[PDB]
C-alpha cells in the first residue's frame, strides 16, 4: 500500500537516483543482485513502497530511468547496484539535446516521451496503490528541464488526484557551469510551479559549503553531494516504511506545509552531520539536533532564513526519542525564532518520529522549511534572466526548434508573480 | 450482563487501548492468549470480555485506523491471539490531518464495515448499557471519522448513553498545523451527541508525570498507563462488589445538570512514585486532598479561576464511608474550593473492594487505596477560548482552507462550528453565576 | 397469627433487613438451614408472626426482597443466612435506575410492581389473620424512595384498613452521598404522609454520633447501624411474639401516639447502649434505662428534642422489672421536664413490659417519641430542594422519564404544609 | 344453692381472676387438677364451684379477652386443668385501647358467645345469687365490652344483682395515654347497670404495699392478691356460717341508701408484713382504727374531705359481738369520721367464724383476724373531679377523636357522656351537703 513511482531524468537526476536506490537497497538489506538478507521482520513488512517483488526472492526497484543520451545509462548499468534495475525501464535518446530548452521539451522530448509514459504506466498499474510520483533533475540543463516538464504535465494530466514530488537542482550565480541556466530555469519554474504539489529546492553551492565547512572534506566530488540529497530522500519517506509513534506520509506533510497552493517550494536540511574527526567530542541528543538543523548553514539552498520568515516547518525524527523533548526544543526555538516565525500561523511546527535510525546514525533528523526566504534564488535567475534577455542575439538557438520569445516573457512573468507572492505574505501583519 | 462497547478510533485511541486492554487483562487475570487458568473474577470479566465455548476470552472492542501500520503493529504484537481479525478493521491511506477527508470522502467506505461490526457486537450483548470512544481531537481521522461514527451511532441507539475520553490540543505543545481546525470542527458533533466527553491534555499529562512520578522525559506509554487507570476506575464500580455502587446512568444523572454541561476534568491519586511511597502515608483524607491540588487536573486549567458544580469520587480499595464523609466535610468547609450555590451537595460518593493493579514494568506505585475524581467545572472555558483564539487567527487570513474545500466542504461548516464553541462558552460562563434571589 | 409481611426495597432497605432477619432468627432460635434450635416453648408459641412453617419444620421468613438491581440480591443470598429466604420471594429488574425518582417510580418500577405485588398477595392470602405490612427504604435514592412510594400506595389500595409500618432513612446535611437527594426525598414525602399509618425517620448521621460517642467505635461500618436500626425493628414488635405483663400491639401504639391524623412521623431510640469497658462499671437498672433514652444524644435522628415539645412518647420495656418502678420514674421524667410536654395532653406517655430481653441483655427499652423537632429535618431538606429547583438544576433527567414541574411544587407545598401543622400545634396553648 | 357467676374481662379483669381463684382453691383445698381428697368444706364449694361424677370441681367462671396471649397463658398455666376449656374465650385482637373497637366493631364477634356461654352456667346453676364482673376502665377492651356485656345481661337477668370490682385510673400514674376517653365513656354503663361497683386506684395498692409491707417495688401480682382477698371476704358470708351473717341483698339494701349512690370504697385490715406481725397483738380495736385511717384507703383521696354515709364491717376469724360494738362505739364517738345527720346508724357488722387463708409465698402475714370495710362516702367525687378535668383538657383540643369516630362511635356521646358525668358528681355533693328538720 501507498506505493511510490521513481522516475529520474537527466545526468545529474540519474545520479542522485543511483545514490538513493544505493541508499535504500542498503537500508533495506537487499543485495545488487536484488536478493535479500536483512536482519528485522520491520524491513521486508513495506518493503512494496519502492521495490516489486518478482520470482525467487529477487526484488526490482520501480524506478524509471530517462535521459537523451546512453552514456550516463551505460554508467548506471556498470554501476554498483546497475544489475538491480529493470532493463526495459531505460529508455534512451540518441542525442543529449546540448543545453536547450527547447530541444529537450519540444523535438526531441516529444518522441521519447511516449515510451516514458508507456513505462511509467507500466508500473502505476502494477502499483496496487500508487501514492505519488518522484522526480529528480536539474532544472539548468536542457534535458532535464525540457523533459522532466513535458512528462510532469503528461503525468499530471494522467493521474490529477496524486501527489508529485520533485527535488530540483536549482542554478546559483556561484557554481555556474553552463551559459544559459537562466533561460533553462526561467522555462521550467513555470511548469514547476504549476503542475507539482511538492518542489525541493537543491542548490550546489549549500552542498559545497556543508561538505567544506561541516564535513571538512578536502575534496568533495559529486558523489558526496549526491549522497547528502539522498540522505533527505530516504528521510522524508521512512513513516510510509517503517513504524513510529507519529506517522507523516506525503499528505499529511503537503497539508501541514503548504497553506496556499502555489507556496509548495521548500527548503530540505539534515542532521546530525559532523566531521569523522570532530564526531568523538561530541553529544548526540535531541537539543543539538534541533539546534543543528535550524543553523542557517546547515540549509542545502543557498539561502539566508534571517532575511526572511518561515511558513511552517516539519520536523522528521528516526530513533527512538522521547517527544516531550522533541515538543521542549520545537517550543523553545519557536519562541526564540519568534520574528522569524509569522504571527498569523500559532504553531508552525509539525513533528513526526520514526522508530528506525537510519544507516549507522543511532539518531537521524530531516527538516523540511516553507520559509519565505526561498524568493532570492528566483530573484537571481530573474536578474541574470533580464540581462541576458535584453540583448536579443542569444535566443536565436530557442527560435530554432519551434519556440517565440512571448514564452520567455510569460515565464518571467510568472516568476515574477511567485516572487510577489512569497514578498506579499512576508509582509503581511 | 452490563455489557461496554469499547471503541478506539486513530492512532491516539489505538494506542491508548492497548494498554487499556492491556489492564483489563492483568486485572481478570487473563492471558494474552485469552486462557484463563484462574469469586468476582466468575462474572466480572462479562462487562469487557465474551467467553467462547473452549474457554478463550475475546474483547468486546472495535480498532479502526484509515492508516494500516498501527493496527499492523496491534497485529504483529503480543495481543494478536487476543483481539478477533475481524474487529480489526484498516483503510488505505491515512486522514493526512484533514477533517473533510476523514468525514466525507474516504471515512464512507469503512463506515459501514465498522457499524456492522458494532451491530454484531450489540447484538451479542444482551445488557448493553454504554460506549466507550477513544480519539484524538487534533488528528483528521480521530475527528472526522469519530464524528461519522458519533452520529450514525447516536441515529442507531439513540436511547443508550455515550462516553468519550479524548485528547486535546494543548495551549502551546502541539505536533500539528491544523489541530484548531479539526479540533473546532469536531466539538459541535461531541457536544450534541455523546452523553460525557472526558477531556484529556498531553502537557497536563507531562507535568504530572514530570512533578509526581518524577519520570524526567515522560513517554506515550505512561500516558495511555493513567489513562487506562482512569477508565478502570470508572468501571471497577460495575465490574466488582462495593459497599457505593454508581453505574453510567447513576454517574451522568449525579454529574450533568444541565443537558449541553457534560465536559468533566478527571483526576487520580495516588499517582507517586515507588520511592515516595514508602515515606508517604496516602490515607483516605490525604489522597481526597491531593485530588483537589491544581497540580493533578489532567487538563491545563486552573479550578480556582473556575468554580465546581459536581463531583464525583470513585475509591477504590479498603475505605470506609467514615471517612469520605469527613474528608468531604474538610473540602466543603475549605474556601480556595468553591461550589455553586444552587448545589448545596456536590459530591456523590462511590466505593468498591478492589486496588489497583499495576502493570509489569509500570512507573505507578502499587498501594492499597486509589481515589479517581470527576468533577464538572467552569474552567475548561479557558481552554476552549485559547483554542477559539488559534482558530481565530489562523482562519482571519483563510490559512489552509484549500485543503478543507477541496474535499467537499464549505466555509460555512467553520464559521457554524466557531459561532457553536461561542455559544457553548457562553453557556458555561453563564451557569456559573449567583442566583438573583 | 396477627402477622407482618416484611418488604424491602433499595440496597439500604435490603442490608437492613437482612440484618433483622438475622436478629430475629437469634432470638427465635433458628438456623440459617431453617431448623429450630431453641430452648423455650415461648419461641414456638409465636413462631407464625414472621415465619411461615414448611413440611421438615424448616421455617421460611414471610419477607419480601426488591430491588432493581441484582448485586444486592446476589450478596444477600451469598449472606450468612441467604439460604433461608424463598428463592419464589427475590422479585428484581437489569438497571439500577440511577438515583432518579422519575424512572423508580414509573418508567423501571411499573414492569416490576406486578410482580411484587403478586408475590404480596400470594403471603398476604396465605396469612391467617393478616395485621400489617412492614418496609425498609432509603428517601435518598431512586429505587428506595420512588418503587416504595408506588408500592405503599398500591397496597393501601389493596388493604385500605390494615396497618402499614415504615422505617425510613432521611437525607441528611453531613452524610450526604449523592447529589439529587432533595429531590428524591421531597416527592416521597408527600406519598409517605398520606399512604402510611406509621413512619420512623433515622438519620445515618445521628446513627453515627452514638456508635463514635456512646459505642466508641474506632472505624463504625454500614453493619453496625444496621444492627441499630434492627434492635429497634425487634424492640417495637416484642408485645405481639413474646408474653408481658403489659401488651402494645401496633395498633394500640398507633392510637395512643397519633392524635390527630399526619403526625404519625416518630423519632426512634433504644437503650442500654455500651461500650465493652464501660458495660462493667455501668449500673443496669430502669432509672438508668428512662435516663439513657430521655437524652437527646441517644435519639436516631439529627434533631434537639429541647427546640420542640414531646406530643407523645411511648417505652415498650424487655425484661423482668417492677413496673412501679416504670411508672413513678416515667412520672419524674414528664414532672422533672414539664416543658418539653404540650399541656393539652395529660400523660404523654405509653408503657409496656415484655417479659423476655434481648440475647443476654438483663432488660432494654426501645423509645418512640412523636415530637415537634421533627420539623426540622423538612425544613433543611425543603431550603436545599428550594436552592435546587430554583435554576432547574437537574430537572431534565425527570422530565425525560417523564414528570412535570407541576408535580414538584406539589411535593414542597405539601412539604411546606407538614411543617406547618407541626409548628402550629407547637404553638398550640 | 347459694352460687355467684364471675366473669373475667381484659387483662387487669384475667390476671385478678388468675389470683383469685387460685385463693379459693387454697380456701377450700382443692387441689389445682381439681381433685378433692379431704365442715364448712362439704358445701362452701357448692358456691364457687360446680361438681361432676367423677369428683372433679370445675369453677363457675368466664375469662374473655379479645387478644389472645392472657387466655394462651392461663391455657399453659398452673391452672390449665382447673377451668373447662369452653370457659376460657379468646377474639383476634385486642381493642387498642379503644373504646369504639372494643364495644361496636370488634365486641360483636363474641359477645353471642359470651352470652351464651353464661346462659349454660345459669342453667346449671339453681339459686343463683349474683353476678361478678372484673375490669378495667383504662382498657379499651374492659371498657367496651363490659359496657356490652352489662347492658346485654342487663336485659336478660335484670331482676338478679350485679356485683363490678373495677381498677380506676390514678390521678398521676397511668400506662395509656386515651385512658379519660375510655373511662368517662364506660361511667355511663356502669352507673346505669350496675347495683354496686367497688373502686380500686393502683396508687394506692402500691403505698398500702410499701409503708404495711415494706416492698419496695412491688407488681400486679401483690395487688391483685389482695384484690382477691378483699373478694374473698365479701363472699365469705355465703361461703362458710357466723354468728351474724350478712347476704348481698341485704348487704345491698344496707349500704345502697338511693339508688344511683352505689360506688363505696373497699379497705382490708390487717394488713402488716411478717416481720411487723409479732410485734403488735392485732386486736379487735386496733384493727377497726386502722381500718378507718386515710392512708390505707386503696382509691387515693381523703375520706376526711367527704362525708361517710353508710359502713358495713365483715369480720372473719375468731371475733365476739361485745367487742365490735364497743369498737363501733368508739369510733362513732371520735369526730374526724363525720357521719351524716340524717343518717342515726351507719354501720352494719357481719362477723365469720373462719380465718383469712395466706396464700403460699405471700407478703402478708397470717392472722387469726380480719376485716373488711364497705363504706359509701361522698370523697370519690373528688376523684371523678380529677378524671372530668383530665378528660375535658384535652378533649377540647378534640386530641384522639379520629380513632374512635373512625370506629363508628359519634362525638356527641363524648358530650353525654361528660353531661352524665357531672349530673352524678352534683348528685353526690347534693345528699351529703346538710340536712334541716
Ligand atoms: N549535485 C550534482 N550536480 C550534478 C551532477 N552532475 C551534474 N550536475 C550539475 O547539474 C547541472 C545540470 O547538468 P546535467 O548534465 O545533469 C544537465 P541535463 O543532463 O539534465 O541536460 P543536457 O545538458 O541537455 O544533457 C549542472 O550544473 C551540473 O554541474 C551530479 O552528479 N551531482
Ligand atoms: N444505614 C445504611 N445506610 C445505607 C446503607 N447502604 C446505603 N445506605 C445509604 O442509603 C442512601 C442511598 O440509598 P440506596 O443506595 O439504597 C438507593 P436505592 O438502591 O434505594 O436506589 P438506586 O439509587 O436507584 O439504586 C445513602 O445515603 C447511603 O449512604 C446501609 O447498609 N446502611
Ligand atoms: N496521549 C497520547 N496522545 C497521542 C498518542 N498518539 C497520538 N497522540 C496525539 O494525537 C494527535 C494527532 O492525532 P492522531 O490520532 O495521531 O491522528 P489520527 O487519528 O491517526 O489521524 P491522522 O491525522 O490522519 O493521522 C497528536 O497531536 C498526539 O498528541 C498517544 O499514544 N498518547
Ligand atoms: N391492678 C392491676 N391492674 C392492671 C393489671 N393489668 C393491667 N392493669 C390495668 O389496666 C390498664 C390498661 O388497660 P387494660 O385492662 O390492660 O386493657 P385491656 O383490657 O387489655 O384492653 P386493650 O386496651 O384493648 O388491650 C392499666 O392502666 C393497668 O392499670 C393487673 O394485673 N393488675
Ligand atoms: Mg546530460
Ligand atoms: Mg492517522
Ligand atoms: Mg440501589
Ligand atoms: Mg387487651
Amino acid at each position: 500500500m501507498r506505493e511510490i513511482v521513481h522516475i529520474q531524468a537527466g545526468q545529474c537526476g540519474n545520479q542522485i537516483g543511483a545514490k538513493f536506490w544505493e541508499v535504500i537497497s542498503d537500508e533495506h538489506g537487499i543485495d545488487p543482485t536484488g536478493t535479500y538478507h536483512g536482519d528485522s521482520d520491520l524491513q521486508l513488512d513495506r518493503i512494496s513502497v519502492y521495490y516489486n517483488e518478482a520470482t525467487g526472492g529477487k526484488y526490482v526497484p520501480r524506478a524509471i530511468l530517462v535521459d537523451l543520451e546512453p552514456g550516463t545509462m551505460d554508467s548506471v548499468r556498470s554501476g554498483p547496484f546497475g544489475q538491480i534495475f529493470r532493463p526495459d525501464n531505460f529508455v534512451f535518446g540518441q542525442s543529449g539535446a546540448g543545453n536547450n530548452w527547447a530541444k529537450g521539451h519540444y523535438t526531441e522530448g516529444a518522441e521519447l516521451v511516449d515510451s516514458v509514459l508507456d513505462v511509467v504506466r507500466k508500473e502505476a498499474e502494477s502499483c496496487d496503490c500508487l501514492q505519488g510520483f518522484q522526480l529528480t533533475h536539474s532544472l539548468g540543463g536542457g534535458t532535464g528541464s525540457g523533459m522532466g516538464t513535458l512528462l510532469i504535465s503528461k503525468i499530471r494530466e494522467e493521474y490529477p488526484d496524486r501527489i508529485m514530488n520533485t527535488f530540483s537542482v536549482v542554478p546559483s550565480p556561484k557554481v555556474s557551469d553552463t551559459v544559459v541556466e537562466p533561460y533553462n530555469a526561467t522555462l521550467s519554474v513555470h511548469q514547476l510551479v504549476e503542475n507539482t504539489d511538492e518542489t525541493y529546492c537543491i542548490d550546489n553551492e549549500a552542498l559545497y559549503d556543508i561538505c567544506f565547512r561541516t564535513l571538512k572534506l578536502t575534496t568533495p566530488t559529486y558523489g558526496d553531494l549526491n549522497h547528502l540529497v539522498s540522505a533527505t530522500m530516504s528521510g522524508v519517506t521512512t513513516c510510509l516504511r517503517f513504524p513510529g509513534q507519529l506517522n507523516a506520509d506525503l499528505r499529511k506533510l503537503a497539508v501541514n506545509m503548504v497553506p496556499f497552493p502555489r507556496l509548495h517550494f521548500f527548503m530540505p536540511g539534515f542532521a546530525p552531520l559532523t566531521s569523522r574527526g570532530s564526531q568523538q567530542y561530541r553529544a548526540l541528543t535531541v537539543p543539538e539536533l534541533t539546534q543543528q538543523v535550524f543553523d542557517a548553514k546547515n540549509m542545502m539552498a543557498a539561502c539566508d532564513p534571517r532575511h526572511g520568515r518561515y511558513l511552517t516547518v516539519a520536523a522528521v525524527f528516526r530513533g527512538r526519542m522521547s517527544m516531550k523533548e522533541v515538543d521542549e526544543q520545537m517550543l523553545n526555538v519557536q519562541n526564540k525564532n519568534s520574528s522569524y516565525f509569522v504571527e498569523w500561523i500559532p504553531n508552525n511546527v509539525k513533528t513526526a518520529v520514526c522508530d528506525i535510525p537510519p544507516r549507522g546514525l543511532k539518531m537521524a533528523v530531516t527538516f523540511i522549511g516553507n520559509s519565505t526566504a526561498i524568493q532570492e534564488l528566483f530573484k537571481r535567475i530573474s536578474e541574470q534572466f533580464t540581462a541576458m534577455f535584453r540583448r536579443k542575439a542569444f535566443l536565436h538557438w530557442y527560435t530554432g526548434e519551434g519556440m517565440d520569445e512571448m514564452e520567455f516573457t510569460e515565464a518571467e512573468s510568472n516568476m515574477n508573480d511567485l516572487v510577489s507572492e512569497y514578498q506579499q505574505y512576508q509582509d503581511a501583519t | 450482563m452490563r455489557e461496554c462497547i469499547s471503541i478506539h478510533v486513530g492512532q491516539a485511541g489505538v494506542q491508548i487501548g492497548n494498554a487499556c486492554w492491556e489492564l483489563y487483562c492483568l486485572e481478570h487475570g487473563i492471558q494474552p492468549d485469552g486462557q484463563m487458568p484462574s469469586g468476582g473474577g466468575d462474572d466480572s470479566f462479562n462487562t469487557f470480555f465474551s467467553e467462547t465455548g473452549a474457554g478463550k476470552h475475546v474483547p468486546r472492542a472495535v480498532f479502526v485506523d484509515l492508516e494500516p501500520t498501527v493496527i499492523d503493529e496491534v497485529r504483529t504484537g503480543t495481543y494478536r491471539q487476543l483481539f478477533h481479525p475481524e474487529q480489526l478493521i484498516t483503510g488505505k491511506e491515512d486522514a493526512a490531518n484533514n477533517y473533510a477527508r476523514g468525514h466525507y470522502t474516504i471515512g464512507k467506505e469503512i463506515i459501514d464495515l465498522v457499524l456492522d461490526r458494532i451491530r454484531k457486537l450489540a447484538d451479542q450483548c444482551t445488557g448493553l448499557q454504554g460506549f466507550l470512544v477513544f480519539h484524538s481531537f487534533g488528528g483528521g481521522t480521530g475527528s472526522g471519522f469519530t464524528s461519522l461514527l458519533m452520529e450514525r451511532l447516536s441515529v442507531d441507539y439513540g436511547k443508550k448513553s455515550k462516553l468519550e475520553f479524548s485528547i486535546y490540543p494543548a495551549p502551546q505543545v502541539s505536533t500539528a498545523v491544523v489541530e484548531p481546525y479539526n479540533s473546532i470542527l469536531t466539538t459541535h458533533t461531541t457536544l450534541e451527541h455523546s452523553d460525557c466527553a472526558f477531556m484529556v491534555d498531553n502537557e497536563a499529562i507531562y507535568d504530572i508525570c514530570r512533578r509526581n512520578l518524577d519520570i524526567e522525559r515522560p513517554t506515550y506509554t505512561n500516558l495511555n498507563r493513567l489513562i487506562s487507570q482512569i477508565v478502570s476506575s470508572i468501571t471497577a464500580s460495575l465490574r466488582f462488589d462495593g459497599a457505593l455502587n454508581v453505574d453510567l446512568t447513576e454517574f451522568q444523572t449525579n454529574l450533568v445538570p444541565y443537558p449541553r454541561i457534560h465536559f468533566p476534568l478527571a483526576t487520580y491519586a495516588p499517582v507517586i512514585s515507588a520511592e515516595k511511597a514508602y515515606h508517604e502515608q496516602l490515607s483516605v483524607a490525604e489522597i481526597t486532598n491531593a485530588c483537589f491540588e491544581p497540580a493533578n487536573q489532567m487538563v491545563k486549567c486552573d479550578p480556582r479561576h473556575g468554580k465546581y458544580m459536581a463531583c464525583c469520587l470513585l475509591y477504590r480499595g479498603d475505605v470506609v464511608p467514615k471517612d469520605v464523609n469527613a474528608a468531604i466535610a474538610t473540602i466543603k468547609t475549605k474556601r480556595s474550593i468553591q461550589f455553586v450555590d444552587w448545589c448545596p451537595t456536590g459530591f456523590k460518593v462511590g466505593i468498591n473492594y478492589q486496588p489497583p493493579t499495576v502493570v509489569p514494568g509500570g512507573d505507578l506505585a502499587k498501594v492499597q487505596r486509589a481515589v479517581c475524581m470527576l468533577s464538572n467545572t467552569t474552567a475548561i472555558a479557558e481552554a476552549w477560548a485559547r483554542l477559539d483564539h488559534k482558530f481565530d487567527l489562523m482562519y482571519a487570513k483563510r490559512a489552509f482552507v484549500h485543503w478543507y474545500v477541496g474535499e467537499g466542504m464549505e466555509e460555512g461548516e467553520f464559521s457554524e462550528a466557531r459561532e457553536d464553541m461561542a455559544a457553548l462558552e457562553k453557556d458555561y460562563e453563564e451557569v456559573g453565576v449567583d442566583s438573583v434571589e
